[PDB]
């Protein structure tokens, strides 16, 4: 029950639930990835264009774009998603990879994505149209 | 509003932008309503613009309720008296027409003022009717109005 223990059961064990659910004698391969969400953004800040980053290697060159290798599907992210700045930069610069792959970007938004900070008061919200028209 | 793409290149290079579309315009001949004119004396005196101005109005059953409110059918005649003893006696009205329910008694009266006295009138006789014959102590009291008429008197003004 540790934030070091927790975060690092559930986005292992919560892989373990992608492994045994999805059938592999099924024509099925699935790449795991170790970054981190704060290296990630700094690794497209790294290169001057999305055609030259380290994920355009890994999500493009080393699968789709390559003699024989076997094309990627779709991208799963572990990452828990802001509003903010350092996360819409991010998803600009993967709505951009996702545009040359072909494969979209799955993630999840946060309990502060909708600004409650704290997630089981989300049915209380009685309009959330006007929510997403803030500044 | 730019596509994610990659370098051109010996491979190809599939990018997704959707087309404009092609519509070829379908056709459809419809038919012709079996149109009438109704003409006729419709409101309750003659208008003074020439015939060629004025306009016609399409009415089917949603609207009637609202080609009736714009006329504004404003009737102002002069009828009899019948509210007293006077036969020779008359007493003009004033009618503001907007619904079809404006042609019935309710509408009307209640857009007289002489009768709206009346059937205010009415309505305090059934609000007495109620409390009248459940409670007994009100003829009890009818005798002590009988034994102090000076006081009653005095409070039938108010």
């Amino acid at each position: 029950h540790n934030s070091q223990f927790q975060a690092m059961e559930s986005a292992w064990r919560g892989l373990k639930l992608f492994v045994d659910r999805t059938d592999f004698r099924e024509n099925n391969k699935v790449e795991i990835l170790h970054v981190t969400k704060d290296e990630l953004l700094e690794d497209f800040e790294f290169a001057p264009e999305t055609a030259q980053s380290g994920l355009y290697k890994h999500v493009y060159s080393a699968g789709y774009g390559q003699f024989g290798g076997e094309p990627v599907g779709a991208i799963i992210g572990n990452y828990a998603f802001t509003p903010s700045t350092p996360d819409m930069k991010l998803l600009q610069y993967m709505g951009a990879l996702g545009a040359m792959a072909h494969a979209p970007f799955i993630s999840s938004v946060g309990p502060e994505f909708f600004g409650i900070d704290s997630f089981e008061e989300l049915p209380n919200i009685k309009d959330l149209k006007s929510t997403f028209e803030s500044p | 509003s730019k596509e994610g793409s990659v370098a051109p290149k010996e491979r190809i290079n599939i990018k997704y932008i959707p087309a404009t579309g092609d519509a070829q315009a379908e056709v459809a001949e419809v038919e012709l309503p079996l149109k009438t004119l109704v003409v006729g004396d419709f409101k309750g005196h003659a208008e003074q613009t020439p015939l060629e101005e004025r306009a016609t109005v399409t009415v089917d059953k949603n609207n009637f309720e609202a080609v009736m409110r714009e006329s504004e059918l404003k009737i102002t005649a002069t009828v009899k008296n019948k509210l007293t003893d006077d036969e020779n006696a008359e007493l003009p009205v004033e009618l503001n027409f907007k619904s079809l329910a404006d042609f019935a008694p309710d509408a009307v009266a209640s857009q007289v003022p002489e009768l709206k006295k009346l059937i205010e009138l009415r309505e305090a006789l059934v609000a007495l009717k109620g409390p009248l014959g459940n409670i007994p102590a009100f003829r009890e009291r009818l005798q002590s109005l009988l034994n102090s008429e000076e006081s009653r008197e005095k409070l039938l003004a108010e």
